[PDB]
RNA sequence: AAUUCCUUGUCGGGUAAGUUCCGACCUGCACGAAUGGCGUAAUGAUGGCCAGGCUGUCUCCACCCGAGACUCAGUGAAAUU
RNA sequence: GCUCGCCGGAAGACCAAGGGUUCCUGUCCAACGUUAAUCGGGGCAGGGUGAGUCGACCCCUAAGGCGAGGCCGAAAGGCGUAGUCGAUGGGAAACAGGUUAAUAUUCCUGUACUUGGUGUUACUGCGAAGGGGGGACGGAGAAGGCUAUGUUGGCCGGGCGACGGUUGUCCCGGUUUAAGCGUGUAGGCUGGUUUUCCAGGCAAAUCCGGAAAAUCAAGGCUGAGGCGUGAUGACGAGGCACUACGGUGCUGAAGCAACAAAUGCCCUGCUUCCAGGAAAAGCCUCUAAGCAUCAGGUAACAUCAAAUCGUACCCCAAACCGACACAGGUGGUCAGGUAGAGAAUACCAAGGCGCUUGAGAGAACUCGGGUGAAGGAACUAGGCAAAAUGGUGCCGUAACUUCGGGAGAAGGCACGCUGAUAUGUAGGUGAGGUCCCUCGCGGAUGGAGCUGAAAUCAGUCGAAGAUACCAGCUGGCUGCAACUGUUUAUUAAAAACACAGCACUGUGCAAACACGAAAGUGGACGUAUACGGUGUGACGCCUGCCCGGUGCCGGAAGGUUAAUU
RNA sequence: AGGACCGAACCGACUAAUGUUGAAAAAUUAGCGGAUGACUUGUGGCUGGGGGUGAAAGGCCAAUCAAACCGGGAGAUAGCU
C-alpha cells in the first residue's frame, strides 16, 4: 500500500526549505515564530 | 477527397475521414516553426478558465502571414502543408527575391500557382489587395478589421466573405455568420475562398478522436449535484427549472453583446 | 413494462407441479415521442429465464494428506472487571 | 563439513530515490532479536569511501519560479519586460587485467583518449550581445545485415569407474582476451564543380535563400559488424617449490571452426499513417563596428593544467515508505540450459536461501487440499462454491446482420515411440576449387561441411500419446446501455458518468465566457466549417398537438414610475 | 489498418473463502477485466478551503471532507446530561 509519505529531498527543501520561508513576508513569520519559541531546528534544510 | 471507413471494429464503423493527396507528405518549413505549449485552459493563475481543454498531440505553431504586406513581388506556391493549428490548410509560398512564407490556402490553389499583393495585383484567387480596389460583390478571405493589422476575418477551412457595397470610406462585408458589418475601404483582403470545405464532412468516429484534437470530456450538468450546479441533481431526472449555465446565467435565446463601442459598424446582426 | 395498485390480471408456451421467464391480449391505478419514442447487428466480470455437460451443492456424509487445536520446554498479550 | 529441500524474468546481480555507517575487524551478551544465543543490521573500540575520463558542480535550455525599471492595487501585495534561475532533456575524453578483511573504469600494471593555458616554428584576415546552418526530435509497421549469446564439433588436459557393461560414436573440464588506432564493408541520403546577377535574411556578408548559364558524370556525407593491430602481452584447466594447511613465488597446454540467434546494434534509417510530432547552447560558417610591418587565426612540436564535492553499505528490502527484523508499496539496468509461440509454465545453471520458538501427540472442531459407491441441482434467494471445458492441424459451422461479423459458433477426426522413403528429405547456411575484375571486406560458378522441418507408409508399447505444469464449458430466449472507456481510495463497476453523432442557443474579435477590487491572463498566437453553454446520446424509421402560465427574444401608442429640479 | 482479438510484464478490482484484538487501520489465496491506448509509469512544475479539482460519486484535496489542517477570538454558547 503506497503511504501519504514518499521523501524527495528535493521537494522537501523547495516545499519548507530556509530560502522558501524568507522568499514570503509569511514565511519570514514562520521563522520568527520558531525564533521565538527557541526551537533549535528552524526548518528541515538538513 | 471524402472516404468512410470500412466497419472492422467498433470505433471504425462511423468513422469519415478527409484525405487530401495534394497535401506535402513531409517536414515543415524549420525557419518558420515556433514552439507552441498546451496551456489546459488554465490562465497565468492557474485556475481553469476555459473547461474541456487538455492532452492532444503535440503541435508546433506555423507562422502565417496575415498581413501580406509584400507588395509588387510575386510569389510562386512551392507546395501545400498540413496546419495543426488551424482547421484551413496553408502553403509556402516562395518570392521572387527569396524570402519563404505560409499563407493561407485558398480555394483553387495549387503548386506552381502565382500570387501578388498591392493595389496594383490582379484580381485572381490568393492575390490582397486593399478592399478600395476589389470590384463590389467579389468573394474574399482574410479580411483585415483594420489597415495594416493582419487579417482577422474570414479564416475558417471554408469561409468567406462577400463585399456587399462601398459608401466613400468604408465597404460593407456580408460574413458567414449572416451579419453585415461596414470597414474602412483600406483593409486588405485575399481573393477567393478557404481551400478546406470538406473539413466540415469529417467524422471523428469515436470518443477517442475527440481526445487527439484536444478536448476533453463534457459533463453535463443535470447529473452532478446541487452544490456544483445549478441544475442540480434531484431523486432520477427532474431538472425543473430554466435552462442556465454555470454561474446562473440563462443561455437558451439571451443575448450577452455589451460591447457598445462598436455597433457603429454593424447594420444586421444575423439571421 | 426497470412504469400495472388491484395482481400470482387472462390465455398460450415451457415443467409431474412455474408468484419468475417467454409470446399474445389491452381494463395504460399512473407509457409516449431529443429530462426523446420504437427498433437494432456487435459488445457487457451487467439483470432475469431455460437446456446439454459437469460435479460432495445436495440425498448423506466416509476416508485420507497437511497447518492449528491438545501435551512438554522457552517467551508472553488483550478486551472486560 | 556431508546430505536434503526452496527461488532462479528471482527469493540472483548492478543502480537511482531514500536512509546515513547498517560496511570490515576485534571484543562483549545486560537491554534489543517475539525462544536459547557463543550469533546479529544489538553494545563498545578500531579500521574503511583514493578519479582530467563515472556522477555532481559547470555550459544550455523546457514546464514553471523569481523579477531592475514598469503597469496595477486601502496596506500587505498582484502581474510582468529586460534579465536571472529551474532537469526529468542537449553539451569534451578509459579500457582490460591484477589487487584489500573492508574502495576501485578512482589504487597498481599495460595500453589510450579529451578540452584548455603558455612557449617556439611556419603559414595567415581576425573580429558579435548580429545572420545562416546544425543541434532537432511523432505513432505504427516491415524486413535485410549483424552482434551479445547459445549449441555442437575440433583441439588441449584429465579420467577408465563402490554394482552388469564402459580404450570408445565413451566421461569431466577448458577452449577467454577490452578501449584505442588502421581499414570504410552490408546498407542509408544527396547529382557535383565553376562563373555572373539578385526588391530576401533589421546593417553587412565570400555564408544561407533565389535567378540565369556552362561543364562532368563520379562527388561527398553518414554507417553496425567484420578484419588487422593493441597482444612475443594478459588471462588460462591443472602442475612444481614454499606450504602456521590461512595461502604465495615460479611455471602453465589448447585458446580454432561450424551452426543457431535476439526485444540489443546498423536505425535519429527505410516504408506508411494522421492525431502532424521541445527549446537553447556546445559545434560549423558569415560578415559589422573595430584591429592590420600588431592583435588574433590555422598547423606542428614542447610544456603545464584539468580544481572542488560524491564514491562505504542496503536499495522489491530486516537498512527506503508502512509505529514492528510487518505475507503490503517502491523507478531503471542485466536476461544462461532442456521443453515451449513466449519475459507463460515445469525442472535446473551462475548465485542466493530454508523465511529467529522448537519437541511430541495423531481427539472434537476450524482452516488449506486429495478421493468417492448409487443418484446428478433433488441444494440454494441464486449452480454460491466446486467439478468440468482447455493445445495444434484438418474437416465442418445456424438464426440474425450495420455484410465487418456472429465464429474458436456448434460438431467431428488425427496426435507417443521406432524404421523406411531420405546411412538427414524439402528448406536454410556455405568452405575448397574454377573463371572474371575498376587486383576489393569484390562478382559469378561451385557445391564439401553444418543445420533441419513437415508429410506419407510400415511396425510397436500402455487403461490412457495436446499424458505432467500449462491450457475457452457450450447452447437457447429476453430487459437495459450502442460500442472501447469512466466512477463512490476503504461495503455500490451498474441500467449510473464519458462517448462519436444530433439539435437549440450565445459569440464579428479588445468575441462571448471564465480567473482577477485592478493590471492582466485563459479562450487563442484561434476568427462563425471558429469558440462557449445547454439538452440528447452510435446507427435505422421518426420526433405529433398546445405560447394560457414561467422564461427568453422583439414591439411602440398609452398608463404607472427613481435620483434630480 | 484497428480506443481489433488471445495472452505475460504492467495497470486494474467482478466473485468466493480466509482474516476481522488480522501478517495487513482493506490484505492474502484461487479465479477475474484491460493489456498500441480516452493506455501506463519515473522526475519536476501548477491549481488552496465557500476555494481547488472532479468522464460527476458529494468523489478527492497527506489513514481527516455536505466545506482540509494548525494557531487564535475562546473559558463561544449549552433552558441539556
Amino acid at each position: 500500500m503506497k503511504r501519504t509519505f514518499q521523501p524527495s529531498v528535493l521537494k522537501r527543501n523547495r516545499s519548507h526549505g530556509f530560502r522558501a520561508r524568507m522568499a514570503t513576508k509569511n514565511g519570514r513569520q514562520v521563522l520568527a515564530r520558531r525564533r521565538a519559541k527557541g526551537r533549535a531546528r528552524l526548518t528541515v534544510s538538513k | 477527397a471524402v472516404v468512410k471507413c470500412k466497419p472492422t471494429s467498433p470505433g471504425r464503423r462511423h468513422v469519415v475521414k478527409v484525405v487530401n493527396p495534394e497535401l506535402h507528405k513531409g517536414k515543415p518549413f524549420a525557419p518558420l516553426l515556433e514552439k507552441n505549449s498546451k496551456s489546459g485552459g488554465r490562465n497565468n493563475n492557474g485556475r481553469i478558465t476555459t473547461r474541456h481543454i487538455g492532452g492532444g498531440h503535440k503541435q508546433a505553431y506555423r507562422i502565417v502571414d496575415f498581413k501580406r504586406n509584400k507588395d509588387g513581388i510575386p510569389a510562386v506556391v512551392e507546395r501545400l502543408e498540413y496546419d495543426p493549428n488551424r482547421s484551413a490548410n496553408i502553403a509556402l509560398v516562395l518570392y521572387k527575391d527569396g524570402e519563404r512564407r505560409y499563407i493561407l490556402a485558398p480555394k483553387g490553389l495549387k503548386a506552381g500557382d502565382q500570387i501578388q499583393s498591392g493595389v496594383d495585383a490582379a484580381i485572381k484567387p490568393g492575390n490582397t489587395l486593399p478592399m478600395r480596389n476589389i470590384p463590389v460583390g467579389s468573394t474574399v478571405h482574410n479580411v483585415e478589421m483594420k489597415p495594416g493589422k493582419g487579417g482577422q476575418l474570414a479564416r475558417s477551412a471554408g469561409t468567406y466573405v462577400q463585399i456587399v457595397a462601398r459608401d466613400g470610406a468604408y465597404v460593407t462585408l456580408r460574413l458567414r455568420s449572416g451579419e453585415m458589418r461596414k470597414v474602412e475601404a483600406d483593409c486588405r483582403a485575399t481573393l477567393g475562398e478557404v481551400g478546406n470545405a470538406e473539413h466540415m464532412l469529417r467524422v471523428l468516429g469515436k470518443a477517442g478522436a475527440a481526445r487527439w484534437r484536444g478536448v476533453r470530456p463534457t459533463v453535463r450538468g443535470t447529473a452532478m449535484n446541487p452544490v456544483d450546479h445549478p441544475h442540480g441533481g434531484g431523486e432520477g431526472r427532474n431538472f425543473g427549472k430554466h435552462p442556465v449555465t454555470p454561474w446562473g446565467v440563462q443561455t437558451k435565446g439571451k443575448k450577452t453583446r455589451s460591447n457598445k463601442r462598436t455597433d457603429k459598424f454593424i447594420v444586421r446582426r444575423r439571421s
